[PDB]
RNA sequence: CCCAUACCCGGCCGUCGCUGGCAGUCGGCAGAGCGAGAAAGAGAGUGGCGCGGACGCUACGCCGCGACGAGUAGGAGGGCCGCUGCGGUGAGCCUUGAAGCCUAGGGCGCGG
RNA sequence: AGCCGGGCGUGGAAUGCGAGUGCCUAGUGGGCCACUUUUGGUAAGCAGAACUGGCGCUGCGGGAUGAACCGAACGCCGGGU
RNA sequence: CUAACACGUGCGCGAGUCGGGGGCUCGCACGAAAGCCGCCGUGGCGCAAUGAAGGUGAAGGCCGGCGUCGCCGGCCGAGGUGGGAUCCCGAGGCCUUCCAGUCCGCCGAGGGCGCACCACCGGCCCGUCUCGCCCGCCGCGCCGG
RNA sequence: ACCGCCCCCCGGCCGGCGACCGGCCGCCGCCGGGCGCAUUUCCACCGCGGCGGUGCGCCGCGACCGGCUCCGGGACGGCU
RNA sequence: CCAUCUAAGGCUAAAUACCGGCACGAGACCGAUAGUCAACAAGUACCGUAAGGGAAAGUUGAAAAGAACUUUGAAGAGAGAGUUCAAGAGGGCGUGAAACCGUUAAGAGGUAAACGGGUGGGGUCCGCGCAGUCCGCCCGGAGGAUUCAACCCGGCGGCG
């Protein structure tokens, strides 16, 4: 959906503060576990030291 | 990954997918491109004609930069400038024609392939083709040479 | 939303980036079946078993 | 939506346990404790759960409310029923049916309630 | 041998797509709970607190 | 004992997309239901083309789409393509179209929306027309890939205009023996 | 009169085909069908008490009909077969006893 | 000869059966046997061909025994023939 | 295992695409990661081919102006035949007291528009051959078209 | 200066609030407390009581029905 | 004709290289037949005239608390006793497999043994078997409850 609700900002006391911010458009992006898994797999290989 | 490869499924079959009569020996036919004219002649002639022999002249100190000459076509010619340029020229009434310089965008020769929209253009380039020239003249416009 | 841009606004902090386009918008399959305009153009559901 | 997250979670859940040619689902509001689209208690907007009471006797019925879908703290309403089995089952049946609240789980909820109740009765 | 292909490169657009998908999925209570996080008491899972 | 052969017993066609993404699979669910509970074969064709691979769903250009929709009789109908609609830059005038595709290039979408048409996705297409009346089913040029220039009757063989596999184009690369009557033979 | 792994009838496993069926779980807000030789509407309209009803549907699921099943070299698919390490996850297990090893004990899977 | 336009369906033998098409590709390139035809040879369980079927790659009933003969080809079982 | 190539498959973007090299990010548990560069796309591959090379370099179809038009305008626009999944139309046709009379939906002779793709016929670009005439000028030539 | 896009304010429409609600009213359901006071409601026990479902601790037998088979005994008729 | 340098003398840091050396950090690596040949008195023992070749070899226990003392024997070696959570950890001692061997128990035995199919017999253990299932809805009888329906108050939820 294209609806962007209003998200409240919670104070450090845990209760709702008066402020609130609209939901950023990023959270409506498509969910693709395929791409997420592919990018993780291939990137969690770039912090790897050689062995031989 | 080694998990998905054919070797894992091949364990236990003595042969390893290479036959019992003709084994997997080292280099049965010779290494590399050996026997191109003797015992691989049929394959070479059937799939790479013209491989053997010489043709043409030799140019020793070839410099690609001398012959560098990128080309553009008339259908792409209007994409060099912004759309607002073209629409302003289109609804202009004074008869003024926009100037398109392909050398600025990195093209040297203009070749005339596509259809050209009916509005005057001042195309300035380094080299032109006869058909591109006649297309520009027919649509109404000017051809300008630069060095 | 400045980092990743909205649907109609490009990302300001990145050179040229925009949110990936949705392949399907209304992903409520339950609705997409249970809506009148699609249920009208359907044949009767044959649901009686014919054993040997 | 719902089908989208179901496709996401059908095989990559922490509540999933698969062994002995079986598969089971663990999240709280899931009658029959099995991995299925109908009975998955976290996907749907309207969800029913039946749990044993915190006290040694009684049954807690949990109903997902309609407004706070993204507010987990205030998303479930819990009611404790501590009576005879027949009236407990009748109340659960009325709650499921006369509210038009996810009617496909009526028999599952009744079966689960009956069970919890028996468990609560002292052993022989 | 030490010259095995240890590292991999992924397209920048694909990396951004994966990041967007992860961010969008972090806002759904079902997926966060299925990840195992205990958030049944959290007032609102797109949890925002002030800059204090 | 039965005198039969089992070579061609099993058919090779696809039963489901090889892809693993979830949006395409949801589309496949919806169109599976539509195809099996509707007598219209447009749904069957669309579902079959959803199953297909990337190289079997070539992109369709804006120029192709406008050219195929400018034909007589097919005014104000929705152009349905299971591939990708890519922009064509060598076309200035673009009319208003009612397009449906899995994905559309950003520039192509901008062009259509500026021209005044509307972009549809196969979901909303189901809602608009379940059996798909008033639809023009198009597809990109499948033989457009350059791999098809290497296929067919082998080069170096008479009346075969097949592109050879050469690492570099030039006068020193496959031009001497089989390509000239002056050196050996000419095929 | 006798009998083969052949043929006929029946059960079970699997494969292939029907690119078969099921989103209709449409319930006091309802009315339980789309097996029936005949391409297509249980069509919409205007004038002469008792509160009640099993299972389902990991749709990568479930269900129904037919046909078929030899195999070296070789090809392909599925393995909730197995070994070691890594990222996640099991508010996992464990000195009230882990790994490993032995067993005339109880079982599962066609098999690993 | 090529073009256009128009009219004719009792789909013009029997029987059977879905068909067409495109890529990539392993192994193989020592064969042997049998009825019939057949060349060399005194002849051979010899050497060499044609057609078809087999063995090789194949278990099962029979020929006591058996690579090829006769019958018949194979998922695990019960009954009948 | 590395490199190269081919083809098939999955994903992102798409006439574009790709930071692999470098740089900016208080360097540094993870982090030797990750993010960013866009006037760092140099550059590679693709978007144009052909010829040994000098080089050249990819449609055209109708009316008014001198059919026995020189030649300017008005236009229209990237072929044609056959086969073609789908879609459009639709003669007729889908019921019940009768009768007038509708709405909506399904059926369907024939007829349309015809995707991809195949076959065939034309057309255009480069090399080469044969025939023949015409045109342009800053330098009228072993010139150019 | 002009054009395109975007953010914000105001005004007018369209749609959604089931990836995104508050108040009022109505209906329904549930829960807690009184009212209710036992021909109602509930809990536990007994009968070798009945109906329906699933099974028998082990070892057995019979009956009828249907499918597939092998065989026997009768009777009738046609070309002859 | 043009273009561009000024040879046959000299110096010069930075960006660059680094399986030796000193001092460090780390690892999707190996885990005592692996990883360096070398985890240990390893380039050691040992071989060759010499050039040179070149191993095997980790683990008691938390702590030696490492078994005082009696007894048989010449002694090795035992029986008692003792330490320990454990000697079922006793100085090449964690765990302790297979091949192979001794003994005990059971069974069998003239076509080498072994094997597939089908039964039968005997065993070790198991069912923690040995008067045989439970579940609704009724009917009848013996009981006992702070008891049902309907209303009122308050709260909550669903739908419009
Ligand atoms: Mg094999
Ligand atoms: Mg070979
Ligand atoms: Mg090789
Ligand atoms: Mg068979
Ligand atoms: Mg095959
Ligand atoms: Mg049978
Ligand atoms: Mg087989
Ligand atoms: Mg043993
Ligand atoms: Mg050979
Ligand atoms: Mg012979
Ligand atoms: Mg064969
Ligand atoms: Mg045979
Ligand atoms: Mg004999
Ligand atoms: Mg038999
Ligand atoms: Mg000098
Ligand atoms: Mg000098
Ligand atoms: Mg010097
Ligand atoms: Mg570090
Ligand atoms: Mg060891
Ligand atoms: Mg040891
Ligand atoms: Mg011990
Ligand atoms: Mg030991
Ligand atoms: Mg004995």
């Amino acid at each position: 959906a294209c609806a962007r609700p209003l998200i409240s900002v919670y104070s450090e006391k845990g209760e709702s503060s008066g402020k609130n911010v609209t939901l950023p458009a990023v959270f409506k992006a498509p969910i693709r576990p395929d791409i997420v898994n592919f990018v993780h797999t291939n990137l969690r290989k770039n912090n790897r030291q050689p062995y031989a | 990954p080694s998990r998905l490869r054919k070797t894992r499924k091949l364990r236990g079959h003595v042969s390893h997918g290479h036959g019992r009569i003709g084994k997997h020996r080292k280099h049965p036919g010779g290494r590399g491109n050996a026997g191109g004219m003797h015992h691989h002649r049929i394959n070479f002639d059937k799939y790479h004609p013209g491989y053997f022999g010489k043709v043409g002249m030799r140019h020793y100190h070839l410099k690609r930069n001398q012959s560098f000459c990128p080309t553009v076509n008339l259908d792409k010619l209007w994409t060099l400038v912004s759309e607002q340029t073209r629409v302003n020229a289109a609804k202009n009434k004074t008869g003024a024609a926009p100037i398109i310089d392909v050398v600025r965008s990195g093209y040297y020769k203009v070749l005339g392939k596509g259809k050209l929209p009916k509005q005057p253009v001042i195309v300035k380039a380094k080299f032109f083709s006869r058909r591109a020239e006649e297309k520009i003249k027919g649509v109404g416009g000017a051809c300008v040479l630069v060095a | 939303d400045d980092l990743y841009g909205t649907w109609r606004k490009a990302a300001s902090l990145k050179s040229n980036y925009n949110l990936p386009m949705h392949k399907m918008l209304n992903t409520d399959l339950s609705r997409i079946l249970k809506s009148p305009e699609i249920q009208r153009a359907l044949r009767a559901p044959r649901k009686k078993i014919h054993r040997r | 939506s719902a089908h989208l997250q179901w496709m996401v979670v059908r095989n990559c859940s922490s509540f999933l346990i698969k062994r002995n040619k079986q598969t089971y689902s663990t999240e709280p509001n899931n009658l029959k404790a099995r991995n299925s689209f109908r009975y998955n208690g976290l996907i749907h907007r309207k969800t029913v759960g039946v749990e044993p009471a915190a006290d040694g006797k009684g049954v807690v019925v949990v109903m997902k409310r309609r407004s706070g879908q993204r507010k987990p703290a205030t998303s479930y309403v819990r009611t404790t029923i501590n009576k005879n089995a027949r009236a407990t089952l009748s109340s659960i049946r009325h709650m499921i049916r006369k509210n038009k609240y996810h009617p496909d789980l009526r028999m599952a909820a009744i079966r689960r309630a009956s069970a919890i109740l028996r468990s609560q009765k002292p052993v022989m | 041998k030490t010259w095995r292909r240890w590292h991999r490169r992924v397209n920048t657009t694909q990396k951004r797509y994966a990041i967007c998908s992860a961010l969008a999925a972090s806002a759904l209570p079902a997926l966060v709970m299925s990840k195992g996080h205990r958030i049944e008491e959290v007032p609102e899972l797109p949890l925002v607190v002030e800059d204090k | 004992g039965v005198d039969i052969r089992h070579n061609k017993d099993r058919k090779v066609r696809r039963k489901e997309p090889k892809s693993q993404d979830i949006y395409l699979r949801l589309l496949v669910k919806l169109y599976r239901f539509l195809a099996r509970r509707t007598n219209s074969t447009f749904n069957q064709v669309v579902l079959k083309r959803l199953f297909m691979s990337r190289t079997n769903r070539p992109p369709l250009s804006l120029s192709r789409m406008i050219r195929k929709m400018k034909l007589p009789g097919r005014e104000n109908k929705t152009a349905v393509v299971v591939g990708t609609v890519t922009d064509d830059v060598r076309v200035q005038e673009v009319p208003k179209l009612k397009v449906c595709a899995l994905r559309v290039t950003s520039r192509a979408r901008s062009r259509i929306l500026k021209a005044g048409g509307k972009i549809l996705t196969f979901d909303q297409l189901a809602l608009d027309s379940p059996k798909g009346r008033g639809t023009v089913l198009l597809s990109g040029p499948r033989k457009g890939r350059e791999v098809y220039r290497h296929f067919g009757k082998a080069p170096g063989t008479p009346h075969s205009h097949t592109k050879p596999y050469v690492r570099s184009k030039g006068r020193k690369f496959e031009r001497a023996r089989g390509r000239r009557a002056s050196r050996g033979y000419k095929n």
